């Protein structure tokens, strides 16, 4: 009720307002959600007496999924229409079918309607009357959006009434262009995947818009790296020497990846690590040795990788997290005890290099300065920061907890569901309307979180697409707001620039796209959707063995796995109740879980479930190596569905 | 008279922030800059007074961002924040376009311009003086340990440079 519609608003709803499906195309916090408002209201009370039309609300995420629908309850609650939501969080949720039919707004996440049309519950789309796409600019090659267009256009191009469809946006993307052609090319295309004739631009009112809306600024921070780590040259000296012990044993391995001068502590050596694996493992001999030297192998390569991964996280998070990752690996888990020798004879060393701080992690120190200034200069704000994985966010939640001299912090933590889950999300946004100050998020932070008070955004290492950058910079809704990119690479800073120019070059092209003529545009998006609706619809139309990835043990046969609900798979009979052994008190103790039988291989195959009634091992494609019956062929399978069997029933 | 010819020392130099070979200059710079790593390091971007104060003016522009000018002594935490401590007392042109003089916990706020310092530690009168000239807050502190004169800088905004300026009687 207070709020008061401005000019812009409704010029952006006028050509929704007259009936033609369109795209709207607006800066970041210029309020396009009370846009959909106005449209939605507009469209729904033209409707006379008897007859009644439905709208439906997509989101991808779900906090952003909780704020529309707590947005859309609190409007519409007075003139008496009935809303309603559905996502993965409703659990023994009434059939779909009739609660579409009994609300007026639905509010859903694609994948669900997806699922319904599949199988086939809904019958058609023409039961809705308006189709509202928010974040629009993900419509594309296989996202869940351009399935629902699928439907929509197959629909219309043969032979029912359709909705009306409306998009939002605030940045259509650039794809890949190299020039203005391409970007028109781009815009043109999209705008064809769902079928809109108009795309609406504030023009008339932008002087109103500036001082409305304030755009956020844009800084870089390269930091330098050390010269000397202690901890680097030490832990490549142990890479030095594994790799000598690795060599020693293996006839040739130079040979058997085509990867070159790898680096230490590249993605590039991981790739040839998990390529060396995979043609080790397979390797067959004329049979103990075999086995022996299987096994070697792959405690070599392991210990490798693990290593890998302890450079990479020490030279992304703080020094304590590489020695406490590979300690619990260690402790966690002949050869093996070679090793535990090797690594516990540099431990104190490790520890001692530490805890010194003068070697601290130079992005940290830039990271505690950048926040330090900010809040001495203002006191009161709410900040954000954008990591890449789950396990930074936790690093960065403990290192910041643990600081005596960001004292000022209150730290929240944000990420998708599985794992946080629904109500906590919604917990911790709500609270920052509160004692919360600075927010560490993942991906989901994009799209729209919507925080009235917001004047920092940081992004550690975080950069991709021009329509990622623009998102997040966008995220700074309070005035005076700044965005800050650190990293310690300069192509990243050069990416930036390029993806800043792309932005431009886009919002160029889209002006130029305006100037033409109605009625050639349609007619142009309708031989585009015919070409790609010809395309896509011409484009498309045993008893063998499985042993230990490690000792190469014969595990079973897929003669003998059934699975159970289509998706579980175990194995009965007394043979496999053999050829494994559980643990007495297994590590979660919060089931027990499947280790090989052979105390020479300590290798986990699966865990123990229960169905119903019955308590059932299950295993995991991930633990064995294929062997044909006939032939001495082997693969590998990562995931069931590349292996083809006789699937059978319990 | 009691003026004195004040000049920066090179020891309490942070690494975003740089000198001039006179060192009658003071600015941000555009990358950070290598130094030795130390105890006495701020990692935050202030400095002091290469002299010790133990009846003494000396007086700096605020022409050319957000500032901080006050006196502190050497015990201070070298990581804690100029101003809020118990050694120091200064005034600070606050992001709210607004001048403040800090003390222990507490903040008096009340146009920038430039600034001067006079001290008399046998009276032990602290003064702070605006060039046009005009008076700001003044208080009464003496300080059993000698103290400097403490300069923070906005650490943000490059080609924002501070100069003492050295008047004459
Ligand atoms: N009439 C109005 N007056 C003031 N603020 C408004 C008004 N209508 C909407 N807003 C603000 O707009 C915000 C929603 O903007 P939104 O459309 O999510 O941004 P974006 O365009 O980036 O998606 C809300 O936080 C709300 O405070
Ligand atoms: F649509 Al937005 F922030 F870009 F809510
Ligand atoms: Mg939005
Ligand atoms: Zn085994």
């Amino acid at each position: 009720s207070p709020f008061k519609p401005r000019n812009y608003q409704l010029e952006l709803a006028l050509p929704a307002m007259k009936g033609k499906n369109t795209i709207i195309c607006a800066p970041t916090g210029c309020g396009k959600t009370f846009v959909s408002l106005l449209i939605c209201e507009h469209h729904l009370k033209k409707f006379p007496q008897g007859q009644k039309g439905k709208v439906v609300f997509f989101a991808n995420q779900i906090p952003v999924y909780e704020q529309q629908k707590s947005v859309f309850s609190k409007y519409f609650e007075r003139h008496g229409y009935r809303v309603t939501g559905i996502s993965g969080a409703t659990a023994e949720n009434v059939p779909v079918e009739q609660i579409v039919e009994n609300n007026d707004i639905i509010i859903l996440t694609p994948q669900i309607l997806v699922n319904n049309l599949k199988k086939g519950t809904i019958p058609s789309l023409s039961i809705f009357t308006l189709m509202i796409f928010d974040e629009c600019h993900n419509t594309s090659k296989q996202h869940p959006y351009n399935m629902i267009m699928f439907n929509y256009l197959d629909q219309k191009l043969g032979g029912g009434p359709l909705p009306q469809v409306i998009g939002l946006t605030a940045s259509v993307g650039v794809g890949d262009a190299k020039n203005t052609d391409e970007a028109l090319d781009y815009i043109c295309k999209l705008c064809a995947s769902l079928d809109a004739s108009v795309i609406a631009t504030v023009k008339h009112n932008l002087e109103e818009l500036e001082q409305v809306v304030y755009k956020p600024q844009k800084f870089f921070r390269k930091v330098e790296s050390r010269i000397s780590d202690k901890f680097k040259y030490i832990i490549a000296q142990l890479m030095r020497d594994t790799e000598s012990l690795a060599k020693r044993i293996c006839k040739d391995l130079e040979n058997l990846s085509q990867i070159q001068n790898r680096e230490f502590g590249t993605q590039k050596y991981e790739q040839w690590i998990v390529t060396v694996q995979k043609a080790c493992m397979v390797f067959q001999m004329p049979k103990d040795e075999e086995s022996r030297i299987c096994k070697a192998l792959f405690l070599y390569t392991s210990h490798l990788r693990k290593y890998n991964d302890a450079l990479i996280i020490s030279e992304h998070a703080r020094m304590k997290d590489a020695l406490d990752y590979l300690k619990d690996f260690f402790s966690n888990v002949e050869i093996e005890q070679d090793l535990t020798q090797r690594f516990e004879e540099k431990l104190q060393e490790l520890e001692s290099v530490s805890r010194d701080p003068s070697n601290e992690n130079p992005k940290l120190e830039d990271l505690c300065f950048i926040l330090q200034e900010e809040y001495h200069l203002n006191p009161e704000t709410i900040t954000i920061l954008f990591v890449k994985t789950r396990a930074l966010v936790d690093a960065l939640k403990n290192w910041i907890e643990g600081n005596p001299k960001l004292s000022f912090l209150k730290p929240g933590i944000l990420t998708g569901r599985g794992g946080m889950t629904l109500p906590a999300q919604k917990c911790i946004l709500d609270a920052f309307k509160g004692d919360h100050n600075i927010l560490i998020a993942t991906s989901v932070a994009d799209e729209g979180i919507d925080i009235a008070q917001c004047n920092l955004v940081i992004l550690y290492e975080y950069v991709g697409n021009v329509i990622k950058m623009i998102q997040t910079r966008g995220r700074g809704r309070a005035r005076g707001s700044k965005c800050f990119l650190l990293t310690s690479n300069a192509g990243v800073i050069e990416k930036e620039q390029i993806n800043m120019y792309k932005e431009k070059m886009m919002n160029d092209s889209i002006l130029r796209l305006q100037t033409w003529d109605e009625a050639v545009f349609r007619e142009k998006i309708l031989h585009i959707q015919t070409h790609e609706k010809f395309i896509r619809d011409s484009q498309e139309k045993e008893n063998k063995k499985l042993l230990c990835r490690k000792c190469k043990a014969l595990a079973c046969y897929t003669a003998d796995v059934r699975v159970i609900e289509e998706c579980h798979y175990t194995v009965l009979g007394d043979a496999f109740k053999e050829c494994f052994v559980s643990r007495p008190h297994p590590k979660p103790k919060k089931r027990a879980k499947i280790f090989c039988a052979r105390q020479n291989c300590s290798h986990d195959w699966g865990i123990h479930v229960k169905y119903k009634t019955f308590e059932i091992p299950v295993i995991k494609i991930e633990s064995f190596v294929v062997e044909d019956i006939a032939t001495g062929v082997q693969t590998l399978y990562s995931k069931w569905k590349d292996f083809h069997f006789e699937k059978i029933p319990f | 008279q009691w003026a004195i010819h004040p000049t920066f020392n090179l020891k309490s130099l942070s690494c975003s922030l740089e000198v001039s070979k006179d060192s009658r200059t003071v600015t941000v710079s555009h990358r950070p800059q290598p130094y030795r790593w130390s105890c006495e390091r701020f990692s935050t971007s202030q400095v002091l007074c290469s002299q010790a104060l133990s009846k003494h003016y000396w007086e700096v522009d605020t022409r050319n961002s957000h500032w901080a000018v006050g006196v502190a002594s050497w015990e201070m935490s070298r990581d804690q924040v100029l101003g809020r401590t118990m050694d120091s007392c200064c005034v600070e042109w606050k992001g709210t376009s607004q001048l403040s003089a800090w003390h222990m916990v507490k903040e008096t706020v009340l146009r920038p311009g430039v600034v001067g310092i006079w001290l008399n530690l046998e009276e032990g009168k602290l003064a702070f003086y605006s060039v046009d000239e005009k008076l700001l807050y003044e208080c009464t502190i003496s300080a059993s340990s000698p103290l400097y004169p403490a300069f923070w800088l906005y650490g943000l905004h490059p080609g924002n440079y501070l100069i003492i300026k050295q008047v004459k009687v």
